[PDB]
């Protein structure tokens, strides 16, 4: 099974990631083990 | 004052008329017109709908100037159900359409903001494999 | 073995590639369908706005390290 942004190309699922703010991102990796990885990635850089 | 045009073939196989300077703010149709010389424009991974909506994008912006806010006519362009906002993201950014791929991509980010982990899951019908474990221990930065 | 370039597919998205500059245009599209899934009769590939013919070379087109090619999709 999978999700909106788990099915996206990487670069783009991180690029839609990468408009929220760390508070949003730290609630977003809460979500799934994958959308974890996405946006602590996004979390450097920050 | 009135510029020529040229034609895009959606996957299912409709062809659209298309303004030159119009469709050229893709990048992709911009290169594959000018140097490959391709009229129509095959386009194998967008079908007519997700097409249409791009072109009418594209017109709207036609005369754009060049902050971060949405105009309220790209708000309104983007109340579509999730599939094509998703599909809308892929053929932005296939076609190399920057400012839709980012109006898009910041509409789905506006879906995440301001939200529970769970309401995010409903929103996007998130699958959960975190144990009890793992969702204390992201509860750390 | 041991030469690196880009394969631009979207405003964002790429696909990283390791070669050699006696590698083919056909061996190119080859490992762009390894990594992607994208059979190489789909796939156009262009380096300063010129079609690369899948016969000839990355040294014919004088395509070195860190050079970006563009991949662009055709019906089958």
């Amino acid at each position: 099974q999978r999700d909106f942004i788990s099915l996206l190309p990487k670069e783009l699922a991180l690029y839609v990631l990468s408009f929220l703010e760390p508070k949003d991102l730290l609630q977003a990796a809460q979500t799934c083990r994958y959308w974890r990885i996405l946006a602590e990635d996004n979390l450097l850089w920050r | 004052g009135a510029m020529p045009s040229i034609k895009l073939q959606s996957s299912d196989g409709e062809i659209f008329e298309v303004d030159v300077e119009i469709a050229k703010q893709s990048v992709t149709i911009k290169t594959m017109l000018e140097d490959l010389g391709m009229d129509p424009v095959p386009l194998p991974n967008v079908n007519a709908a997700i097409l249409k909506k791009v072109i009418q994008w594209c017109t709207h912006h036609k005369d754009d100037p060049g902050t971060d806010d949405i105009p309220v006519w790209d708000q309104e362009f983007l109340k579509v159900d999730q599939g094509t906002l998703f599909e809308l993201i892929l053929a932005a950014n296939y076609l190399d359409i920057k400012g839709l791929l980012d109006v898009t991509c910041k509409t789905v980010a506006n879906m995440i903001k301001g939200k529970t982990p769970e309401e995010i899951r409903k929103t996007f019908n998130i699958k959960n494999d975190f144990t009890e474990e793992e969702e204390a221990q992201v509860r750390k930065e | 073995g041991s030469m690196q370039i880009f394969v631009k597919t979207g405003a964002r998205t790429a696909i990283t590639l390791e070669v050699e500059p006696s590698d083919t245009i056909e061996n190119v599209k080859a490992k762009i369908q390894d990594k992607e899934g994208i059979p190489p009769d789909q796939q156009i590939l262009i380096f300063s706005r010129k079609l690369l013919e899948d016969g000839r070379t990355l040294s014919d087109y004088n395509i070195h390290r860190e050079s970006t090619l563009r991949l662009v999709l055709i019906f089958r």
